[PDB]
């Protein structure tokens, strides 16, 4: 389960990728309701489709 | 440093005397190893502050020569059991007898087993007590887990720093970083979380200067000390993913694929022990338990160890050497090694094992101080490996709802069924969940071509996260190529060898060891150290001594069934969790 | 299942996407939705149930095993007895006398 490349390991792509924490521990508070609906809204406004 | 010239000039000009002057303090040195060796160990009972308080309070001690038998293993990331018979009549038998009924006492009791002077130390919480009969003479039998079970109780939630029944964003949590960084890291942030999330976290918790001065950590029952994001020297990284996962469970691939140890030590401050390295560190209580990972076989460092050699010319230098891809590693032999010895080896008194240079190989002929029980080697089995299940980033399920349902408005607007003109544009997704980009197969081109022409071929691995593999996939397809490899074990029993467990040689670290057979009488087998457990019996009839017992190397192959059973039972148990944890609802 | 059950997951999103739609909010970000990202929520709102037995807390002490998850003999039920569940939960590691 050990990465032997550096932060290259992880894949940029993946659906969670933008929630993997490498040292930015102070934003796990910040993971609250308003946030991460105003990040969801964002996205679907932003759909293509 | 008496010089030859110096002892000879003491001696008055006598080689026989100044040789004899020399070999009178090599023996005293002998003896005070022999002594080190053969001291007894201190068990001692603590329990906790009947009025509520931290700080583990001094119940009694269990004297060597008063117990009927005790037997306490060390194990590599590996919770073990210590179990300690006393007679009924003994003063902590009695006072743990009474525990149960007492109401002015706590419930829990910790046993700290101190051998060589506190150096090694086993200590655990109490499990359990009986009191067996043989022959109608009674006696408790005391059955104690090692502070390592704590990890199995402590568990990873999406968002360790917000409140769980209220919102667990996102689905799962992931850390990624260096190997001792991360998993030390994951540990913390639980630790802190169910110390009650009081303050806020810092970005590296382990940035000593992130922590203000005035907080006070002596509440704390557990610490773990690690370097920060950017001191860590660990080589190699590790992705670590839960969704309500224990955290032994979330660490024990990414700590058996970097060959990393985790250390436990109860500070006892009656003791006028002290730690250091992690926030808190000063006003820590008595018998707070701290954890550490280290790096004792040192397998990923730039400079390499010891994988192997012969009883002719010692130990072997290799390094490691990354194929495409990162997933194989192979071994590539130093020729000219040139590595120097530590500092430590330089030091009066020293007799640990550094990790960078290996010392110990402990022999087997017709004259051993030690007798081999079973040295058991098997090859690799399957040369590829199949991991994953359904790929998120194209079907998730939000994917599947909002997207389908634009593009399909957006047909219908067109007038595509109306009249089959229209062009689409992904109206299909739905019919293809869990079929585009939803596997990873890798070859191990290293393991086919040790096998040879005649090998199984796959296996299908489940993650002990089982929707992590899309966020790591190296790091996926490295732990399903842990499962099926070549594996080494050689059990060891030091009857009176001159080996002393913890103080030479201790769990994680390096060593060789040969067997007294035909055709590998030259070979050396070097592992790193698995169990080491020390067990006495007093009892009239058979009377053992405390001895130890080693476990160089594990093997899946050469493990007994029923403790293939158990590990099997408890892996299947966790997967069922994260299985039902990551049912969605209907 | 009570937050996202695929019900609620297709249909409720689905009408409150077509009312966005229908104000105009894919044609500028000026309206405010109405929940239009319920499938981004799985498994996230109001999902677990965590009790610190505070009995077994003074029984034990300071040093003491922190938490435990239990999965229920009916995998979709806690939602709808909490307090069995949580009760059936504190059966595992409870004090035993035999």
């Amino acid at each position: 389960m050990t990465m032997p490349n550096g932060s290259g390991g992880l894949d940029p792509g993946a659906w969670l990728s933008h929630w993997v924490n490498q040292a930015d521990l102070s934003s796990l508070a910040g993971r609250t309701e308003d946030e991460v609906r105003a990040y969801f809204e964002n996205l679907v406004q932003a759909d293509s489709g | 440093a008496n010089n030859w010239t110096d002892i000879l000039a003491a001696s008055d000009g006598d080689e026989w005397a100044a040789f004899k002057t020399i070999e009178a303090q090599a023996d005293e040195v002998r003896a005070g190893h022999q002594a080190l060796r053969r001291a007894k160990p201190l068990i001692r009972l603590w329990m906790n502050n009947p009025d509520g308080s931290e700080g583990l309070v001094y119940v009694g001690r269990v004297d060597y020569d008063d117990t009927i038998r005790g037997s306490f293993p060390f194990k590599n990331n590996t919770p073990s059991q210590g179990v300690l018979e006393l007679r009924d009549d003994n003063y902590l038998a009695v006072w743990l007898k009474q525990l149960p009924n007492n109401p002015e006492l706590k419930k829990n009791v910790v046993i700290t087993v101190d051998f060589y002077g506190g150096k090694k130390r086993w200590s655990g919480l109490l499990d359990k007590w009986t009191i067996k009969s043989k022959e109608h003479v009674k006696y408790l039998e005391v059955t104690f887990n090692d502070d390592l079970t704590m990890l199995q109780y402590l568990l990873c939630p999406p968002n360790p720093a917000l409140p769980i029944p209220v919102l667990q964003f996102p689905r799962i949590f992931g850390i990624a970083g260096p190997a001792k960084w991360a998993i030390s890291t994951l540990i913390f942030i639980n630790l802190f979380r169910v110390q009650g999330n009081l303050w806020t976290l810092p970005d590296d918790p382990f940035n000593l200067e992130s922590w203000d001065d005035i907080l006070d950590w002596s509440d704390w029952q557990c610490f773990v000390k690690s370097n920060s994001f950017l001191l860590d020297d660990s080589s190699v990284w590790t992705f670590l993913s839960s969704r309500m996962n224990p955290v032994d469970s979330i660490i024990a691939d990414a700590l058996d694929d970097a060959q990393l140890t985790i250390t436990y030590r109860r500070v006892l401050t009656d003791d006028g022990e002290t730690a250091e390295g992690f926030p808190g560190a000063h006003g820590i209580k008595n018998g707070a338990l701290v954890f550490e990972i280290v790096d004792n076989s040192n397998a990923t460092a730039l400079e390499g160890t010891f994988f192997s050699g012969t009883i002719v010319d010692g130990f072997a230098r290799s390094v490691l050497l990354y194929g495409g891809g990162f997933v194989e590693d192979t071994l590539s032999v130093v020729s000219d090694d040139q590595t120097l010895q530590p500092d430590e080896y330089y030091q009066s008194g020293w007799l640990a094992t550094m990790a960078k240079m290996p010392w110990l190989v402990v022999r087997d002929n017709e004259w051993t101080p030690i007798e081999s029980s079973d040295l058991s080697w098997g090859p690799a089995k399957n040369v590829s490996v199949i991991v994953g299940g359904d790929n998120p980033a194209a079907d998730a399920i939000a994917k599947l709802i909002i997207e389908t349902t634009g593009n399909l408005l957006g047909y219908f607007l067109l007038g595509g069924f109306s009249s089959a003109g229209t062009i689409a544009a992904d109206i299909i997704m739905p019919f293809l969940v869990g079929t585009i980009a939803a596997w990873l197969q890798w070859k191990n081109t290293g393991r086919a071509t040790e096998l040879g022409w005649v090998h199984y071929w796959e296996l299908y691995q489940q993650g002990a996260e089982t929707n992590s593999w899309s966020l790591a996939a190296l790091a996926a397809l490295r732990g399903g190529f842990l499962v099926g490899r070549s594996e080494t074990v050689h059990l060891m029993a030091l009857h009176d060898s001159w080996i002393i467990p913890g103080l030479h040689i201790d769990i994680g670290q390096r060593m060789g060891s040969t067997v007294n057979s035909k055709g590998v009488e030259n070979i050396v087998w070097v592992n790193q150290l698995e169990e080491m457990t020390a067990a006495w019996d007093n009892s009239a009839g058979q009377t053992m001594p405390l001895s130890w017992v080693l476990k160089a190397g594990k093997s899946d192959r050469a493990m007994s069934i029923g403790e293939r059973v158990a590990r099997l039972a408890k892996k299947m148990s966790e997967a069922l969790n994260n299985v039902g944890v990551h049912i969605v609802q209907s």
